[PDB]
């Protein structure tokens, strides 16, 4: 396929905070739950 | 006019549209619940609690990742958008009522999730075998509600299927034959056809069930002169087609990856494609008692089952070696499409081949109710569902949005999916030669290093998944827009550019007779 | 016919082709299918017709 | 309705030559084959002279009068039972 | 100088084919064959060993003395 | 079907029609170059001459180039075949996409 | 039982376990065979540059890849059907056995002669004693008599279950109201272990299977000793 | 003008190989992680009744 | 040089070596030296210079095939970023067994499966291939 | 009666810009808020009673 | 009538990256975060 270049390019910097947000979205609410499983367990 | 657009449509992209957001983020859903079971098995000893909580998760990560991951995906995602535009169709037969089947699934799955936040949850396994699933062993609203997630489920696919069937009957050019259409609508018209013919009776059953826990009916209890059993055949006369059902689009999206970066104009064996997706369609309404050889049939039957199921390896093996001909004196483009596609073939055999050994009742006797079971439909659904959805969502994503993924993050993705798959799911097939039960929270000790094995793998695979959205956000923030697609002239559905206009084929396709 | 100036044309080859060309026909002079040459030229109207 | 499959997008002979070639005569295979499979003479039951069964009213227009018209003597006693 | 031969120029791809295909049987033979000798029949000669002189009173006698049964001392 | 002969022939009767058109050219050299062989020299001579007749100097060398392409690994066929046409490509002045440096990546 | 990275079946208790034993090697034969040539062929197809990208006639090669599956599977299913037969044969046990299955353990009754009947439970990890097995050992095992054919009744009092024991290649479902019958025969003695194999509730991993086989003289002394 | 992959591609070979060794190879062997090995070659057996 | 997305039901240049001859040329407009140059090729090739035919392909042609098909660097970022995600994964492993997983139970202490070896070597646990098989009763020792 | 469908085709056949289903005209545009208020209202109801489904209640 | 072209025939705006980018989080992370907090009330009744 064929493209224009990025009207909006995102560079490396832009790119690892996309990553980093988008990773952290996924596990710090999850690592929250985990971590305090045994809070709950014993609750 | 948003409200207009994108909640009165009656547009087949932009419903297209909706059920890709929906059966993404379901994807979410269903990975999250995965985790937490490879969580728990990840060490032994116990680690949230006992097996209903464990297998409430289990439960729901089936449910979740079959009727609002893959289902809305392939047909209402896949199916909506690109086959009115591979006929030259100006939309759905039934464009209001298409409409209704994608709104029925929001309520769906807050119905299932309610099952989960009500009581102790449903932890039937997505079966819903009575009597643990009745009224006595899960008193309260969880199976209800579960019950009645199904129900709109059920609804919504059946008004898809009948839109999809009178659509591909009904709206291709005058001139074109059935067998002038491209095998992916091919593939969606047999999905729908099995649909249609096979959720009625599970609808019959569940609602058999409900009566059983509501209104004192005995279908299938014993006291009432029921049969727990007569449950499981009205469940399985749906749940073996359901699994072709969950196959076929991605079958015919697979012809049309391979096919398009082998740089080739068509498929090698084209009758032969339809062909076997219609033997396929019919064999998988006659085999599903092979879901029950361990409980007490007689002998003849567990024959003729294990016999009919392994029929039909034979127009999958046309398949699979019809795609290997459409490689064959391919000019190979290596895009990431074409990887998951690779990937699809290979890994899909397996599993289909480890079906085959489920499929001698002799030798299931000892592997059923086993982790050999789930290894084998791992890999015809997490690499074989998952990589046709994957496959066909980087090849269409700059169709649908106009703007291209980043190729080379897009490999990547590809990789880490391929090892942390093969990671979780190949050491099942020891465990389940071994005698690992299925739907356990913990195992013995024995068991211990494919179980840990087997979950390192699953966090791999969550990590690719978390990658994939990061490189959708990278695409749609770096806003590069399609120029030219090859192959137009064998690829219709990318002629009126990308993404094509919210009207498409006004004036329809000229196509002569002769 | 075409109630505009450009019309996608599928030519089916050869009789019992499963494969379908698929290409813009433009109106002008008329153009050729890629697959097999067939002459197509496009005749612009309003819907008078 | 309860099969599966899926065409009626126009029927002609192109269809039901598919549906000869591409379900019918793989059926009548696959029968012949299992056919095939469980042949193979089964032992023959003892002779019981069961007052019901062999009935002789008139003998039969043919033969010595006592022989059915495809007698198997493998498998068709006579009143008296089997022959030697 | 010396002009070059004409080298074949026609089905060079189906020829590729044929002669990996053929040796594609060849080596499923070579795998099949050493399949049988390393696993196939090793346990059938493993089974078939074991249970030649077996003496299950004599296993059982083992294991009794050593504590394992409920219901023999 | 036919012999090689009667394909060879073919192809060298249709790029030799002397109002072929770039349309036909082509088509010409796309189909062929859909088929598992090296087009013989009989054939991309008759093709290259085709390109002196529409006054289509690039298209020539993009022939020869394909030629190369089509020999895959053989890396035996386009040095016989360019030394085959060596008296067709002085004729016309037609370089190599080696002369013309066109074979650097 | 399972042994640690154990890859495959556990080791044959039964002549019908030896049985599927090396009716599963075949098969296994068989698929690794078509899934290598399969990888193989993909591998053949993606590694050259050549190239036919014109239309392939398919009628001729679609004979070879429909009955060459064909013949494979034929050669499948006459082993595996037999073995399904041999398993159906009569066999006139002598001795019954049923177990009701329950949540979550397992009962058992061995009528023939006497009111003999006993629960069967798992014995907690915190009671095991040293060298017994995490979520295997029971506080009663069925004992049974070795070298004979058993028959074995399932049925189950409240939700499905399902008795299986991998060595002897057992696995019977639990209906209530149903009566399940299977065969059992040991070549050896020693202790068999299994776990209930359909999900029933809270504590289907934790209702376990251990049979202990011993001579028959040692199993009508118990039988009596535990009226 | 060469790429990210012509300026970069060896670098994150590399460094990407590295990091992955070293961090499964601590995470396997560092952290307490019972793999639960076979015993046999290893475990010397001892009495028990 | 310019493709514009308004463009996209005309015929289209593409670069692929199974279509030698594209349905464009790559440039269309040409400048008065281009115009002489296209006249110019009306008379024997011979007399174009060697930068003359060379500009007659960059014309017609956007890359040759030699530049089209090129070998790239790509897979070193490929299969690098792969294993550094991979290894990330591994990150995410070490923080649940600190943080998620409690001990083990008590049956995986080394004295405990020491005494649980010998006791399944006592009840002659898989003797025929699978691990009793593997111990010499008679040397008291796993075989060699 | 008389066959008043002609009239009927003249009023659905407006070049009005109205979508069908409020065509008819102001009963139209009050069935449609009565349905839509019910069917949101009714929804936000459920989710209320899931969220009191959702707790133990002693 | 719609707008029509790249980004424009999709319900969520593409119109700011760093929005989107906090769109598309809470959209994917509510989807995956849900069964690790249903999980947590379950264990919180009992
Ligand atoms: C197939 C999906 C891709 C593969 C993914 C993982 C690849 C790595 C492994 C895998 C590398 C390929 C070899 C596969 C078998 C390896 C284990 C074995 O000895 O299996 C034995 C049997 C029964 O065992 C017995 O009764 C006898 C035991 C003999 C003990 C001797 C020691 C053997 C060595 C120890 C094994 C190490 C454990 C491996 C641990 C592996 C953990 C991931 O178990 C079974 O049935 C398992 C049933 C699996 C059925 C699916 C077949 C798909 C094959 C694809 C192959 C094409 C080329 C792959 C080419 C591969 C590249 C694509
Ligand atoms: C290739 C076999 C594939 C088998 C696949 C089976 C199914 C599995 C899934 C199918 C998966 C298929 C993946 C195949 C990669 C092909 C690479 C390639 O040529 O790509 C193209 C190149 C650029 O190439 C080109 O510009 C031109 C076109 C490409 C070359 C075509 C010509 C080839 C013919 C010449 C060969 C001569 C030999 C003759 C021989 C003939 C004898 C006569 O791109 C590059 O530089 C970078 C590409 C990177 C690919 C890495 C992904 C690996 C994923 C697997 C897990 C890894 C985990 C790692 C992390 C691990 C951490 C633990
Ligand atoms: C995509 C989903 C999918 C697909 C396509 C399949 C396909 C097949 N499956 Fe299924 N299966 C499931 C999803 C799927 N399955 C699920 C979810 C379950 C469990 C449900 C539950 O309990 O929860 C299950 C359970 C299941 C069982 C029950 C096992 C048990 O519970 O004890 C069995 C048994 O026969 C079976 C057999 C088969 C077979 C024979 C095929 C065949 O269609 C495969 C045919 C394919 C090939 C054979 C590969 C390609 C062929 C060649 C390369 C040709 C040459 C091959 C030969 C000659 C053999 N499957
Ligand atoms: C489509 C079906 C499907 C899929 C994809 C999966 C995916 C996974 N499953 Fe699946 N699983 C089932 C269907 C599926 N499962 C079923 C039916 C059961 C039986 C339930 C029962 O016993 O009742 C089951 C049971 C099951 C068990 C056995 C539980 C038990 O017996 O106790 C396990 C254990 O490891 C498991 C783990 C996983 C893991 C780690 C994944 C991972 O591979 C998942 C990784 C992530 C993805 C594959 C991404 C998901 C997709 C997206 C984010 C979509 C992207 C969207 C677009 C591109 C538009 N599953
Ligand atoms: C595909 C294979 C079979 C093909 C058909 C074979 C012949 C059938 C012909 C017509 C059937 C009509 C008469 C039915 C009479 C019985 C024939 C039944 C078919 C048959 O052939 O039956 C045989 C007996 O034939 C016998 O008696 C002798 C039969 C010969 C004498 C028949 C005389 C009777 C004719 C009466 C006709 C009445 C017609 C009325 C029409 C009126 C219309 C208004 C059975 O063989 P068997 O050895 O007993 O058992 C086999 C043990 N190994
Ligand atoms: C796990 C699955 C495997 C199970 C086992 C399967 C094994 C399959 C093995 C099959 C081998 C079949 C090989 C066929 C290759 C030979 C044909 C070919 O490749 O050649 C083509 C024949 O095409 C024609 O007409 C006839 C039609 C086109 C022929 C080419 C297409 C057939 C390709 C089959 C590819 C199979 C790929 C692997 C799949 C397993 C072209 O030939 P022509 O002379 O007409 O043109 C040549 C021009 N001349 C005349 C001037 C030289
Ligand atoms: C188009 C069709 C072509 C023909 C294909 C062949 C189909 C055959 C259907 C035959 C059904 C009737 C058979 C009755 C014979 C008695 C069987 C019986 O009575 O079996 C009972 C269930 O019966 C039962 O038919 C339950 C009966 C309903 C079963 C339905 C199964 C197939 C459903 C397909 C539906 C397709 C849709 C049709 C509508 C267009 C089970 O109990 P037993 O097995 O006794 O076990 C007791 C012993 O183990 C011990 O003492
Ligand atoms: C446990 C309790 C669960 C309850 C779940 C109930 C769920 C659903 C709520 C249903 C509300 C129904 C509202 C009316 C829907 C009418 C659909 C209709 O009539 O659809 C028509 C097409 O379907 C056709 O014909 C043929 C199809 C007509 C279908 C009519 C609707 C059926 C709804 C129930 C379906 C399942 C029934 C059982 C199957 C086992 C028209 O298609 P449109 O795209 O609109 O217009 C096309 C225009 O060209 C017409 O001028
Ligand atoms: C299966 C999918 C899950 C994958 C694993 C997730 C990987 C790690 C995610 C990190 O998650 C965070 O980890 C912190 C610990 O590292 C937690 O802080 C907790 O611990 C801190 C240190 O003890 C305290 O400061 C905090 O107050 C306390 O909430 C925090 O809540 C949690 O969000
Ligand atoms: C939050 C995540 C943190 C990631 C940390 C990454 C650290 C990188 C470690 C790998 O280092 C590599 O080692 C090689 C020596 O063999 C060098 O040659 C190579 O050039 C170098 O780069
Ligand atoms: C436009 C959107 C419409 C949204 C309308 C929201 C209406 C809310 C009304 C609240 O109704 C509650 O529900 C029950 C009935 O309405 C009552 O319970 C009672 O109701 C039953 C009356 O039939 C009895 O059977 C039971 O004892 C008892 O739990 C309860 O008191 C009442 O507060
Ligand atoms: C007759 C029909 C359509 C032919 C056409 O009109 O183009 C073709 C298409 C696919 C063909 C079938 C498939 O190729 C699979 C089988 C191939 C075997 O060689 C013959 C039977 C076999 C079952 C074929 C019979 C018949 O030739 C089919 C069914
Ligand atoms: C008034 C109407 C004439 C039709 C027309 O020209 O408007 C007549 C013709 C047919 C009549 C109907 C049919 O005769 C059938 C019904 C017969 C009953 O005795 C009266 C009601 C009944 C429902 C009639 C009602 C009414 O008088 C109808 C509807
Ligand atoms: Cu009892 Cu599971
Ligand atoms: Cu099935
Ligand atoms: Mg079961
Ligand atoms: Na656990
Ligand atoms: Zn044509």
């Amino acid at each position: 396929i064929t493209a224009k270049p990025a009207k909006t390019p995102t560079s490396p910097k832009e790119q690892a905070i996309g990553l980093s947000v988008t990773f952290l979205s996924f596990l710090l609410p999850a690592g929250w739950v985990l971590y305090h499983l045994d809070n709950y367990k014993k609750s | 006019m948003f409200i207009n657009r994108w909640l009165f449509s009656t547009n087949h992209k932009d419903i297209g549209t909706l059920y890709l957001l929906f059966g993404a983020w379901a994807g979410m859903v269903g990975t999250a619940l995965s985790l937490l079971i490879r969580a728990e098995l990840g060490q032994p000893g116990t680690l949230l609690g006992d097996d209903q909580i464990y297998n409430v998760v289990v439960t729901a990560h089936a449910f979740v990742m079959i009727f609002f991951m893959v289902m809305p995906i392939m047909i209402g995602g896949f199916g909506n958008w690109l086959v009115p535009l591979m006929i030259g169709a100006p939309d759905m037969a039934f464009p209001r009522m298409n409409n209704m089947s994608f709104w029925l699934l929001p309520p769906s799955f807050l119905l299932l999730l309610a099952s989960s936040m009500v009581e102790a949850g449903a932890g039937t396994g997505w079966t819903v075998y009575p009597p643990l699933a009745g009224n006595l062993a899960h008193a309260g609203a969880s199976v209800d509600l579960t019950i009645f997630s199904l129900h709109l489920a059920g609804v919504s696919s059946i008004l898809g299927a009948i839109n999809f069937i009178t659509t591909i009957i009904n709206m291709k050019p005058p001139a074109m034959s059935q067998y002038q259409t491209p095998l992916f609508v091919w593939s969606v018209m047999i999905t729908a056809v099995l649909l249609l013919l096979s959720l009625p009776v599970l609808a019959a059953g569940i609602t058999m069930l409900l009566t059983d826990r509501n209104l004192n009916t005995t279908f299938f209890d014993p006291a009432g002169g029921g049969d727990p059993i007569l449950y499981q055949h009205l469940f399985w006369f749906f749940g073996h087609p359901e699994v072709y059902i969950l196959i076929l689009p991605g079958f015919g999206m697979i012809s049309h990856i391979v096919t398009y970066y082998s740089g080739k104009k068509e498929p090698f064996g084209y009758m032969g494609m339809v062909w076997a997706m219609m033997s396929i369609g019919f064999l998988g309404f006659i085999v599903w008692a092979h879901h029950m050889f361990t409980v007490g049939m007689d002998v003849d039957t567990r024959a003729y089952f294990t016999s009919a199921t392994m029929i039909i390896a034979i127009p999958t093996g046309v398949k699979v070696f019809s795609w290997l001909a459409t490689l064959h004196g391919g000019n190979i483009k290596w895009s990431p499409a074409m990887m998951w596609a690779l990937g699809f073939i290979f890994l899909f055999t397996v599993g289909g081949l480890t079906g085959i050994v489920l499929a001698n009742s002799s030798l299931d006797i000892v592997l059923h109710d086993t982790y050999y079971v789930v290894a084998h439909f791992h890999y015809v659904l997490s690499m074989g569902a998952v990589f046709a959805i994957m496959g066909g969502f980087v090849h269409w994503f700059p169709l649908f949005s106009g703007y291209t993924l980043n190729d080379t993050w897009a490999k990547i993705h590809f990789a880490i999916m391929f090892v942390g798959v093969n990671m979780t799911f190949f050491p099942q097939h020891f465990l389940g030669l071994s005698g690992m039960p299925r739907r356990y929270s913990d195992y013995p000790d024995a068991y211990t290093m494919w179980n840990t094995i087997s979950s390192m793998g699953s966090f791999i695979s969550l990590t690719a998944v978390m990658l994939m959205v990061f490189i959708i956000w990278e695409a749609f923030a770096s806003k590069r827009e399609v120029l030219t697609v090859d192959l137009t002239t064998t690829n219709l559905e990318w002629l009126n550019g990308c993404p094509p206009p919210y009207h498409t084929f006004e004036e329809p396709t000229y196509v002569n007779l002769k | 016919p075409s109630i505009t100036n450009k019309r996608i044309v599928g030519c089916i080859c050869e009789e019992d082709n499963s494969t379908v060309i698929w290409f813009w026909l433009h109106k002008g002079e008329a153009q050729r299918c890629p697959s097999c040459g067939t002459h197509y030229k496009l005749v612009p109207h309003q819907l008078a017709h | 309705a309860s099969a599966a499959k899926g065409d009626h997008g126009g029927t002609g002979a192109r269809t039901w030559r598919f549906l000869t070639f591409g379900l019918a005569l793989p059926s009548v295979a696959l029968c012949t084959l299992n056919s095939w499979l469980h042949s193979g003479h089964r032992e023959r039951p003892a002779f019981i002279p069961y007052h019901h069964l062999r009935i002789r009213t008139k003998p039969f227009s043919w033969g010595d009068g006592n022989h059915t018209f495809f007698h198997n003597p493998r498998v068709n006693p006579l009143p008296t039972g089997y022959e030697k | 100088s010396t002009a070059l031969a004409k080298p074949q120029m026609r089905g060079l791809l189906a020829r590729r084919l044929r002669f990996h295909i053929v040796g594609a049987f060849m080596v499923s033979l070579g795998f099949a064959t050493f399949y049988k000798f390393a696993v196939a029949e090793k346990r059938k000669k493993a089974y078939a060993d074991f249970y030649r002189n077996y003496d299950s009173m004599k296993d059982f006698e083992e294991m009794r003395k050593a504590g394992i049964f409920q219901s023999a001392k | 079907h036919e012999t090689d002969e009667e394909f060879d022939a073919r192809w060298v009767t249709y790029f030799n029609k002397p109002d072929i058109d770039a349309w036909e050219l082509r088509k010409g050299m796309n189909t062929l170059v859909g088929y598992d062989l090296v087009p013989e020299p009989k054939i991309i001579d008759a093709a290259l001459r085709a390109c002196r007749r529409l006054n289509d100097f690039a298209s020539a060398v993009r022939i020869l180039e394909v030629v190369k392409d089509k020999a895959g690994p053989h890396k035996e066929i386009y040095p016989y075949v360019i030394q085959e046409l060596r008296p067709t490509l002085n004729e016309l002045g037609i370089s190599t996409p080696e002369e013309l440096g066109l074979d650097k990546v | 039982m399972a042994y640690p990275m154990q890859l495959g079946f556990q080791d044959a208790t039964s002549p019908i376990m030896e049985e599927l034993l090396h009716f599963h090697d075949h098969t296994l034969m068989i698929v690794f065979l078509i899934s290598s040539l399969v990888l193989y062929i993909i591998s053949l197809m993606l590694t050259t540059k050549l190239t036919h990208t014109s239309t392939m006639d398919a009628q001729e090669v679609e004979t070879i890849w429909t009955i060459l599956p064909a013949i494979i599977l034929i050669l499948i299913a006459l082993p595996s059907l037999r073995i399904l037969y041999m398993m159906d044969e009569i066999n006139n046990p002598s001795l019954t056995v049923k177990t009701m299955g329950h949540q979550w353990y397992w009962s058992y009754e061995y009528t023939d002669y006497e009111d003999l009947s006993f629960d069967s439970y798992m014995i907690p990890t915190s009671e095991l004693k040293p060298g017994e097995l995490r979520l295997l050992e029971v506080d009663n095992r069925v004992v049974l008599p070795m070298e004979m054919t058993i028959r074995m009744l399932v049925s189950s009092e409240d939700v499905l279950h399902s008795w299986a024991v991998p060595s002897l290649g057992l696995k019977t479902d639990a209906i209530p109201g149903r009566l399940n019958q299977t065969t059992l025969m040991s070549s050896r003695p020693g202790l068999y272990y299994g776990q209930c194999s359909e999900i029933c509730g809270s504590n289907h991993s934790f209702m376990p299977i251990v049979l202990e086989l011993v001579p028959l003289k040692y199993f009508e002394k118990w039988s009596a000793s535990m009226l | 003008a060469p790429d990210f992959h012509d300026k970069y591609g060896n670098a994150v070979l590399a460094s990407g190989a590295t990091f992955c060794v070293a961090v499964w190879v601590y995470m396997a062997t560092q952290i307490g992680i019972e793999w639960n090995p076979s015993p046999v070659g290893r475990v010397t057996p001892k009495e028990w009744r | 040089s310019v493709v514009k997305s308004e463009d996209y039901a005309l015929p289209s240049y593409v670069d692929r070596r199974d279509y030698p001859l594209p349905d464009v040329a790559h440039v269309k407009n040409l400048s008065a030296s281009q115009k002489a140059l296209k006249e110019k090729e009306k008379a024997s090739w011979s007399s174009l210079s060697i930068d003359e035919k060379v500009e007659l392909y960059r014309l017609k042609f956007k890359e040759s095939f030699a530049e089209m098909n090129r070998s790239t660097n790509e897979w070193k970022t490929v299969v690098g970023a792969a294993m550094f995600f991979i290894g990330f994964t591994a990150l995410l492993l070490i923080w649940e067994k600190h943080y998620v997983y409690g001990p083990i139970p008590h049956t995986f202490e080394e004295e405990w499966v020491a005494k649980q070896t010998k006791r399944m070597l006592d009840m002659k646990v898989a003797p025929i291939q699978g691990f009793s098989a593997k111990w010499d009763y008679d040397k008291n020792e796993w075989k060699k | 009666f008389e066959n008043r469908v002609a009239e009927k085709q003249k009023l659905f056949q407006e070049d009005n810009g109205l979508p069908v289903h409020l065509k008819g005209g102001a009963t139209d545009n009050i069935l449609y808020r009565v349905t839509m208020t019910l069917c949101l209202g009714g929804t936000l109801y459920s989710l209320y009673c899931l969220g009191w489904a959702s707790f133990p209640h002693k | 009538h719609y707008e029509e072209g790249p980004g424009k025939n999709i319900p969520f705006s593409v119109e700011n990256k760093w929005r989107l980018l906090a769109m598309m989080t809470l959209f994917f992370g509510s989807g995956f975060a849900a069964p690790f907090f249903i999980v947590r009330h379950q264990l919180l009744k009992k």
